[PDB]
This record gives structure tokens, C-alpha cells and sequence, in this order.
């Protein structure tokens, strides 16, 4: 019925990272390509991943245990989640009231017809949104919302892995955290664990489609040059 | 490769 | 004493080429990376160069005789002389009074300090400035300059180039097409013709110096990876 | 490769 002096650290951890990652104030987005209202907001966006890329590589190097991974392994777990970290971590700027992505005003307010300017339809687009209401429904506190991600980035079950006797041990270790902050520290979370290992689940299958949706942009030379060379190398299947 | 993967790991 | 019909489309061509591809209002910089004043002017001077790139390959395109030509030799001078084209092409912005490329207002006006926030150095900018004052000193006339650049681009002698012998036959019909121009259409050029050839040479040893600069910025990941990727394919040396 | 340049020489 009581946090353990490791769990606690392993938290402590965590959330620094993440608060060392993550800007509520979105200011560096005006160093961004502004955005375009052809795949106009292409660039915009682009510069968001890649951006987010960074932050969640500085995040991932924090996570206990991750850097002594090989450099291969990480490379692996950070090309394959890279993607689902960035659709978690947009869900603190995600807004239920308009649907919608608000980091900002008028420019830095992403809603869907936003997002079909950069290779993506309406249709595929319908799982993002649905995933970050019910991410929002759960009102994860942030400890819960940081022990997600790291979860997420340290899946055994990523195309690449190795040791992933290793990996699954670090994730199992993260699991027990969240299990046991839930259970003595998050009143009325009687299934809040079982219903954010289903968020993983929904994770995979928006990572599948977009891995498809991406396939198309880099098969393209005039659109895959509006991408940076960090996407490219990310997103990119050069192992 | 991956270069810029490799350098950003520190 | 008087330019022929196939002189004066050539001349035809070229003008309408080159005021297809360059825009004296420079409003599409506000589409860039903004400029920030650790090489903090990278992001946006690679974004300009990228956008030139595009503006040459599309002024390449419309030059006579260079469509005929394979793709191979069309890559091969677009790579070598890329740099210099933009070279080329700057002095329409440059102003003697600033000494800068002036191509706006306090953003947009591009002074010495400005490119070492790029991983260059003030010595090593000296030729390249220079080469614009004695450039804007020649007061060319617009058939000049756009003569100049097809010239240059044109020049058989690229590291790459598998039918010189017919890139020099286009370059020497140019060539014979600025001389008759000067000769005929230019007042006191007795020996405008003779100094813009020199020109060339200067932007053969600025191009080198530009090659070994950027052999640094493209080992350093950090850096590269604020690149363009059409900046990466163009300088890059994977032919 | 020079796949941007292929497709920008149309
Ligand atoms: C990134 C962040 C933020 C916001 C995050 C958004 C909103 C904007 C659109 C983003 C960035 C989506 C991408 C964009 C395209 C990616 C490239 C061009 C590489 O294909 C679409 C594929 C997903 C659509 C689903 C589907 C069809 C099934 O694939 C993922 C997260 C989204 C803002 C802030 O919260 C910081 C946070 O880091
Ligand atoms: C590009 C244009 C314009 C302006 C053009 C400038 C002014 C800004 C700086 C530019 C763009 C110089 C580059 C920049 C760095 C390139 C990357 C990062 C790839 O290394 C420096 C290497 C040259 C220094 C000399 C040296 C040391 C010997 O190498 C070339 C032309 C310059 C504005 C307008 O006129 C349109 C025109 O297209």
C-alpha cells in the first residue's frame, strides 16, 4: 500500500525529464516554417516532428535504464515509437472544447482539415482524433502521463530490437510502477491501468497507418524534400 | 547509417 | 556589327528564364526559417540556399541546348556549380552602400557577421565579398548577368560532366552571344568581356573554399541535420 | 540515388 524508495525515484525521474522536454508555452514554434492554409502545411508540420523528435530523444536518455541500452537498441526503440511518443505527448495540447491541437493562436492551432495539407485524408485521420479524446477522458495525472510514454518507448516488440529480454525487463519494472501509483495514489483508478495498456494497443495500429501514409510522402521526391533530415532518418527504414 | 540519431544519443 | 535571330533568342530565352526565377520583392523569405541573430543563422541561410537551388534548377531548365543533355551531365553541373549560380545571382541584392544583401528589412538584410552565425568565418568571407563589389562595379546589363550565369552553369570543366565536348560547344555559343552583345549593344565595354571571364575564375576558388567549408558542416551531425535535404543531395558527393 | 534533382529536372 506504499511507493517503494525505487518507484518513487524511477517517478522523480521521469517527470523531470519530461518537464526538461516539454514547453506548455509552445514558444519555439515560431522558429518553425509558419504555417500555410498541395500539401501546404507540409513544412509547418514537419518542423513540429522534427522537433518533437528531439525532445522525445532527450526525454528517451532519461528514462532509467535506457542508456545502457546499446546504441543499436535504442536507435530501434526510438525509430519505432518515435511516432506513438509524439501522438501521446500532443494530448497536453490537445482541447476537447474544439477538437483541436491549441498551441497558440490563430497560427499554432491545429484541427483536422490542418493536418489533410500534409498528405493525410479526412478518413485516416479519424482514429487520431478518437484516441486523443479518450487519452483526454482518462485525466492522467502526469506521473500516470510520464510512465506511459515510457512504456511506450520501451516495447520488446519493436522491429529492430535485440535484447529484448533486456527491454521487456525495464518495461515490466515501469509497468509496476504505474500498477502500483494507480492503486495507492490515484483515488477512483480501479481500471485506469487496464484502460491505458489499451491506449498502447490503439498506439500500434496509428503507428501502422501512418507508417503506410509516410511511405507515400518519402516515395515522392517534391514532398519528401519539405521534410527535415531528422525525419528522414527516423521515419526512413535504412537499418 | 544514422547519423544524427547516433549524435543526438550523446 | 548586328546581333543575329538565333543571338537574340538565346538572349530572349534567358532573360525571360531568369525574371521567371528570381523575385526582387523577396516576399517567399518570409516562408523560411526565421533568421536568429552556435551557428544561429543556419537554419534560415540553408532554407535560402535550398529555395535558390530550386530558382537555378528551374532557370537550368530553360537554358538552349541544356534539356538536350542527360540527366547524369545536367545533375553534374547543377551540383558544381550550384553555389556559384547563387553567387551569381546574389549580386542583384547586394548594395554597395550596406555592403550586405539587402533583401529587406532589419530580418532579411544580409550583412558579414550574419553568415558567420553560419559556421563560416570572417576571412575566409572576404573574397566573397570582394567578388560582389567588383561584380556590381561592372554595372551589367541584364543580358549580361543572365548570360554570365548560363555561361558559367554551362562550363564543360565539372568534376562529373561525361560529354564535355558538347557542354563546351554550348558554352562557346554563349559565349560568342555575350561578346557580340557587349560589342554591339554595350557603350564603353571594350573590355567588360574580358573582366567578366575573370569573374569566373574568382568563382571557381570561392566554390572551393565553399566545398571545404561545408565538408565540415556536413561531418558535424548536429549541424547537417539543419539542412535541407535537396541542400544534402546538392552539395553532397554521392554521385 | 539523387532522387530531389531527378524529379526537379521534370
Ligand atoms: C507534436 C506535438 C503536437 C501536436 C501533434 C500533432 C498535431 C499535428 C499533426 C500531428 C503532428 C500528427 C501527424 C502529422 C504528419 C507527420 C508526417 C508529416 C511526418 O507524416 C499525422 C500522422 C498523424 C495522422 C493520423 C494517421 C492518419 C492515422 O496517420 C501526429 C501528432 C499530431 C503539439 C504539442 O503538443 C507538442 C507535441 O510534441
Ligand atoms: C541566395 C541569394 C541571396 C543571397 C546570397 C548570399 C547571402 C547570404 C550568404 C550566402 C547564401 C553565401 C553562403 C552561405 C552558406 C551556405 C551553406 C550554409 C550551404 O554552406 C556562404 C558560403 C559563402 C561564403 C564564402 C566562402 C567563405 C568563401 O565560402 C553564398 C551566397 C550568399 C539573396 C537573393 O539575392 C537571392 C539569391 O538567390
Amino acid at each position: 500500500h506504499m511507493l517503494s524508495d525505487e518507484q518513487m525515484q524511477i517517478i522523480n525521474s521521469l517527470v523531470e525529464a519530461h518537464h526538461k522536454t516539454y514547453d506548455d508555452s509552445y514558444s519555439d514554434f515560431v522558429r518553425f516554417r509558419p504555417p500555410v492554409r498541395r500539401l501546404s502545411m507540409l513544412p509547418h508540420l514537419a518542423d513540429l516532428v522534427s522537433y518533437s523528435i528531439q525532445k522525445v530523444i532527450g526525454f528517451a536518455k532519461m528514462i532509467p535504464g535506457f542508456r545502457d541500452l546499446t546504441a543499436e537498441d535504442q536507435i530501434a526503440l526510438l525509430k519505432s515509437s518515435a511516432i506513438e511518443i509524439i501522438m501521446l505527448r500532443s494530448n497536453q495540447s490537445f482541447s476537447l472544447e474544439d477538437m483541436s491541437w491549441s498551441c497558440g493562436g490563430p497560427d499554432f492551432k491545429y484541427c483536422i482539415n490542418d493536418v489533410t495539407k500534409a498528405g493525410h485524408t479526412l478518413e485516416l485521420l479519424e482514429p487520431l482524433v478518437k484516441f486523443q479524446v479518450g487519452l483526454k477522458k482518462l485525466k492522467l495525472h502526469e506521473e500516470e502521463h510520464v510512465l506511459l510514454m515510457a512504456i511506450c518507448l520501451l516495447s520488446p516488440d519493436r522491429p529492430g530490437v535485440q535484447d529484448h529480454v533486456r527491454i521487456e525487463a525495464l518495461q515490466d519494472r515501469l509497468c509496476d510502477v504505474l500498477q502500483a501509483y494507480i492503486r495507492i495514489q490515484h483515488p477512483g483508478g480501479r481500471l485506469l491501468y487496464a484502460k491505458m495498456i489499451q491506449k498502447l494497443a490503439d498506439l500500434r495500429s496509428l503507428n501502422e497507418e501512418h507508417s503506410k501514409q509516410y511511405r507515400s510522402l518519402s516515395f515522392q521526391p517534391e514532398h519528401s524534400m519539405q521534410l527535415t533530415p531528422l525525419v528522414l532518418e527516423v521515419f526512413g527504414s535504412e537499418v | 547509417r544514422h547519423k544524427i540519431l547516433h549524435r543526438l544519443l550523446q
